[PDB]
């Protein structure tokens, strides 16, 4: 119950595809790659939301 | 000085625009094998032999991987092999997909199933009383399989739908319709490739791939904008698959059009400019009624396609100097290459022919096509020779396998556009092997000079190295 | 409350093996990289249905 | 309700940084993958723990 | 001058077709190792001796890991090493797999597990009165085992199995099936590789993973699409494992057969033209008949292609200048190579024979396979010299392991399909390691010269710098 | 022309198999410093010079880092540096673990820890009042700690246990238990490699990381399937930390035994053809019981493989052409090198005897080992010299710090195999650092020849480049 209120920390929000190596990956990999920083982040706050809300509704239920 | 002339590809002037095109070989395939003093040796198109009749032309052929037999649609027949299974109306060309429960041919707008317990089977929305979700389902444009749902393209329209899975013959019950809605394109021609689906249309190409939703009316496909790709396909089978992607010709839409190769989200062109100036020399329309397809035999991996009234093959294989293109045709004169729809069948290249009523199978042994004889050729570079004297003009030929001995006619221009007196060459001989074909006292070569090699056999031709000694 | 109604969406769905430096990738961080794509599939796919399960709890609760 | 009960798998735990190519990746770029990893392995901890209290919370309710 | 010439390859022409065949040494290994003036040498093959008697000829062979010996299936009977310890019905190979519970044979669609306690189960559906799921087994084709499951494939169908953990005899209680559905093809082959259970399709190869869901009925295995390969395998033991990955023969669906190594879901082929004309020369069926594995003594990484008439071996050590074949093969004639089964045990390398019912091991000091004389060739590449003649012909050879001296025969090619007079030569003498091998006044070279040297022994060959006077 | 010769590998043919092997330097070691004319110089291995005694042969050794001094078992009797902290049963080789409370090691079977305050304890099962869960330890074959958990394998079996945190004498209270089951192979043994525990085993390689799981009865290892290598070691200590890696031997399951490093979830060969034949020529059971180590002095990264009849060192360092392996011996003859388990302690190298009972540190003042003489051999490679004279043979030698004089042996071979008459040169001097090491009028080499040296000395052999004026 306790554990739910704490949000885990989370890497730095996003690649700045200037850090990538340009000259290595194909554009559609570094897209790909742009969309998962995007996409782990998203991820990141929906979970983080999810576990908010399941420890109001498991407070209030007590 | 003996220097050496490479044959893969002739420089010339186009007369018509004086301009610098790249002059083709004609029935003529290049081979990147180092023997004797060249790094490769040109080899003819192999030959066609009939196999047996058929009733119309070619319109289509796939290899049926569930019954392991191939299924080609000749006139208003299907065969599957040798036999006959069933009747397809229409005269046009026909994509076709495959599946465990049968097989599916589009034709007339329509995606007819013909079932491999020999009932047959039309594509049409769920009955009313069922109460499932109906579709506009319009006209059939191209179809393709994946994961036991037949794909389809409404025609003139960016929308495509999926057969539902209990039920091959109507579309899936909740979510059978999706949208390629990136740009106004309408999908052109539709596709699979690996676990996509693949939406070529008029300005852009999609991929889907399948969500896994199991709630009913869910999508089951999302597009993936990472391997979008913004080139698109000119006509509706001008797409094919080729070395594990799909080479296509680019629409008007997007410029030019031109020959490219899709790779990781981004089109490269593999046509040179002459092969995009002949591209561009037909209309629209019959751009849009040319048809591709790949053969693979030996090391080659070619890529034919058929357009109106020339057939371009590209050979990956021998491209390392650059893009290799070959030109085949059947007859003396400048006519379309009869052979199409090639298919690899148990030992045997089989193929449709565009005129006649036939289907034959490609022969090794010999080059003629149905017993015709066949015109070769290979042209040489110009190039600038001042006040220089050539005179043994010889090209390594194998030879012993003719049933009649062959001549090669030997021709030179000076202006690049016309050329020369043709010179007669004893090239091939039966049962011998060790024969020369040289020729000596070539003449005076004023400013520059190129050369073109003419045979005409029923035989193969197998021409390695042209060198020639200037002095 | 509501917020736990709508699901986040995601991005492409897996490298597909063709948009990888497949040269230049050992072979474990090959295999990682598609391990990973599964993986973030596979964490939104729960992310989501704890939300739906934590948003269905709040309501009736 | 009961597909909240069971947790979804993980891949490997984590980046070695022995693995990966370091002639390629910039430093921040190496140090993002790992981050990354550690991220994604903290972000299924989280979701799993989420899930487990909306698992209890559904059927205390119940 | 002084020209030395290669022996890992020698050109050629066919003359069936005048093409330009690659001639492959028989019975020979190149190694690149840098000796003299040569940058590698040819040794021959290593001989047979017989080991000891089985009866029936050979059917399969695996490295029991779990039981630390070699399992062979020879005529009706199974082989723990020496010793018998079971019975196997059927006539044509076996697909096999162990656990630590059992030995397992794939025989006559039936999965038959061979316990180490002594006692047979045969796999069948759970019984009724269990309550367990029923499935359609059907009939197996090829098995395999991973995780404590032995995993088998529906013939005829993509649809495989896994066995329960609990109980091996019978698959699993709630998700036992599976199906390769990317594409409507029948799994030909099922195979292993690192965590993920390979089905081998007729036009797809697709990876399997375990997904590690613990809810009774939920699926244990998900497919990977990112690994999925879109060639296939030509026949069911046309598979097998090499260089951390698969290596197969192309099935006709996907185009002409080719050689093929999975690399990162991507097939690259390592089979040269010739080697690709060769494997098409054979039917389908024939093809499928086809039995190929791995073998690796020395430096050599060698697979091994058991065709029906070709045995062909790619030596990955030796293949930086290209793909290097070599073809082996039993007596004078063209008789196939009567070793096959090759595995490692134990100091020793156990080949089965395909003739006579009898195991016989590799040894290294003779080239005798049986007590029977054996032929090795050596082809070298045609090149073109006018009006040179060739004196000093000098090939370097280890000596003095020989029981008898042996004799090498030289003969010279100059179409390229046809050779002449054979020059008896004194290559190897027992006891004596300073003999030169050299031919004096070979001849004069008109348009083109190529040598093949041929050598019947029972004691090993070796070859390593072909060395010509040019004057 | 003066020409020089490589010494770091000899040329050579097999007597037993006229195969072209590697004649490897003995007692010598390849330093790649550029020096004069040399890119590298040859330097003999450092001598050993007793210590102090011991009870019985060496058995094992190891770093305890916590207690920052090395403990070493030889005999019946550990060894703490000088002092004598236990008893030890048993008489083969044994593996040992360390932790902050105890350490440990491996012998009959059973994980016996040596805890620094004077008690042993044994690991077993926890008391059957306790409750908590009981296990089937078997027989423990190979040990190791991390995080604070003696890490050991059940000996037959693919499972493997943990000691528990709070008491290590036991194994963990809940999840002591883990299996590497993704192959039916025993794991041969056991290592720590960053933060994975390792699991060698007959086939397959596996990593498994911690989870970090809270729960009682969760499993705090979970395999990594990303890292497996599906090679595997051949004996139970063929393996050892090297180059931020693990170095072994493979197992005969995966084919002929070969020494490979695991880099990335694969496994690289680092053994030369000659290397593989040498350890082919073992048997099966020879080859497991042999042992490998690693050993590090100045820019030398040394893999020392202490085989029954032969002792391998492959130098990282010197290994820019190519694979350098020297080989190992003590005496006048074949005998095995006496040195092993080496250990570098506080400014000296220890290591054991393994047929004396002594214990003796490396000195690279001298180079005799426990004040004997022995032999340094170098072979430089077979080269093809036709009717061509050499006259000076020159090695540079560094000298002066030798006790007595020294003498060099030079013989030259014709064939390959057998040597001539052994010329005595004055290699060394005491008090002289400018004395030239030369020969003149070495012969006429009328195919080829190669040259072997041998030098008898309780002195540092150092031998530069070795020219000769062919003439």
């Amino acid at each position: 119950d306790p554990s739910l209120n704490n949000p885990v920390v989370i890497q730095a929000t996003r690649l700045d595809a200037s850090i990538l190596p340009r000259n290595v990956f194909s554009k559609s990999y570094l897209l790909y790659v742009i969309a998962q920083g995007t996409d782990v982040g998203a991820i990141a706050g929906k979970a983080n939301e999810a576990g908010q809300g399941a420890y109001d509704a498991q407070v209030k239920n007590d | 000085p003996i220097q050496q002339l490479p044959m893969m590809k002739g420089m010339g002037k186009d007369f018509k625009n004086a301009d610098y095109i790249d002059y083709l070989p004609v029935n003529m395939l290049a081979t990147p094998k180092e023997i004797l003093n060249s790094s490769g040796y040109l080899r003819s198109f192999p030959g066609i032999t009939k196999r047996y009749d058929m009733n119309g032309v070619s319109r289509g052929v796939e290899y049926n991987t569930a019954q392991n037999a191939v299924y080609r649609v000749c006139g208003g027949k299907l065969y599957k092999g040798e036999s006959e299974v069933g009747d397809v109306a229409g005269s046009g060309r026909v994509s076709m997909a495959h599946g465990r429960t049968s097989q599916a041919v589009g034709v007339n707008g329509q995606l007819v199933e013909y079932r491999y317990d020999g009932t047959v089977k039309t594509v049409s929305n769920w009955p009313a009383d069922s109460g499932f979700t109906q579709y506009e389902l319009g006209s059939v444009r191209d179809i393709t399989r994946l994961r036991g749902r037949y794909a389809w393209s409404k025609d003139g329209t960016d929308s495509w739908f999926i057969t539902d899975l209990e039920d091959e013959s109507h579309p899936d019950r909740y979510s059978a319709q999706y949208r390629a809605e990136s740009q106004p394109d309408g999908i052109i021609g539709i596709g699979t490739w690996r676990d996509f689906i693949v939406c070529f249309g008029s300005s852009t190409i999609e991929y889907f791939s399948l969500t896994g939703a199991t709630t009913a009316g869910a999508a089951l496909y999302v597009a993936q904008p990472s391997l979008m790709v913004q080139k698109s396909i000119a006509g509706t089978y001008c797409k094919t698959p080729f070395a594990d992607s799909y080479a296509f010709i680019s629409h008007p839409a997007t410029g030019a059009p031109s020959v490219y190769i899709i790779g990781s989200g981004q089109a490269s062109p593999i046509a040179t400019a002459s092969i995009e100036k002949i591209i561009r020399s037909y209309t629209a329309e019959e751009m849009a009624t040319g048809v591709m397809e790949t053969l693979r035999f030996d090391s080659h991996e070619l890529l034919i396609i058929h357009l109106p009234r020339h057939v371009l093959v590209y050979d990956a294989s021998s491209s390392q100097n650059g893009p290799q293109w070959c030109v085949l045709k059947t007859g003396l004169y400048d006519d379309v290459y009869r052979g199409v729809d090639f298919m690899y069948e148990g030992n045997q290249i089989t193929c449709g022919d565009k005129s006649e009523a036939v289907v034959g199978q490609l022969q090794f042994d010999i080059s003629s096509q149905y017993d015709k004889q066949q015109e070769h050729l290979l042209f040489t570079p110009l190039f600038k020779a001042d006040n220089a004297r050539c005179f043994d003009l010889e090209v390594e030929s194998s030879t012993g396998v003719a049933q009649y001995a062959d001549r090669l006619f030997l021709s030179a221009t000076t202006d690049g556009i016309n050329y020369g007196r043709e010179q007669m060459i004893e090239q091939n001989e039966p049962f011998v092997y060790d024969k020369r074909v040289l020729w000596k006292r070539v003449g005076r070569i004023r400013r520059l000079i190129g050369f073109k090699l003419r045979v005409i056999t029923k035989s193969p031709v197998t021409l390695s190295g042209c060198q020639i000694r200037l002095e």
